[PDB]
């Protein structure tokens, strides 16, 4: 496979097609509002 | 300034009124489940 | 007012951040208005 750029590309191209991830996440807005306060209540000047 | 502040200090006892309106509901303030007096510092600040 | 207000509320009612600022704003006030030209200078020299 590693003798030909075409061959390698084809194999890689294929190997990746199969990955299928599915993650579970909290509501963004919720986290950004919570962490939001944590920052505001404790920061002395607009925290970057 | 000295005047206004003088009258101010002379009248602070009027604040007694708040103390009353609060103490008036002694039973209501204590005979219940929600009241507490110990500061659990570990409570997440975003919950407040 | 701020000084009075401090008698109607337990520490728990104010941000541990601000509670600290207040102490500082007070120290500023002391050093600025009630400290000797000689007292100030000593503190500054000792990096207090």
């Amino acid at each position: 496979v590693y003798m030909s750029p075409l061959a390698l590309n084809n194999l890689a191209s294929r190997l990746l097609r199969k990955i299928s991830l599915h993650l579970v996440m909290q509501m963004v807005t919720a986290v950004q509002q919570d962490l939001g306060e944590v920052v505001s209540v404790s920061s002395n000047v607009t925290n970057p | 300034n000295t005047a206004l502040l003088s009258r101010f200090l002379d009248a602070t006892p009027n604040l007694l009124g708040i103390y009353e309106a609060i103490l008036a509901n002694t039973y209501a303030n204590a005979v219940n489940v929600y009241c507490d007096s110990v500061y659990r510092a570990d409570i997440p600040i975003e919950w407040k | 007012c701020l000084m009075l207000f401090q008698a109607l509320i337990p520490p728990s009612a104010l941000t541990a951040r601000q509670r600290l600022d207040i102490n500082n704003r007070f120290a500023y006030f002391l050093i600025k208005c009630h400290a000797t030209q000689a007292t100030t200078a000593r503190l500054v020299a000792n990096q207090v």
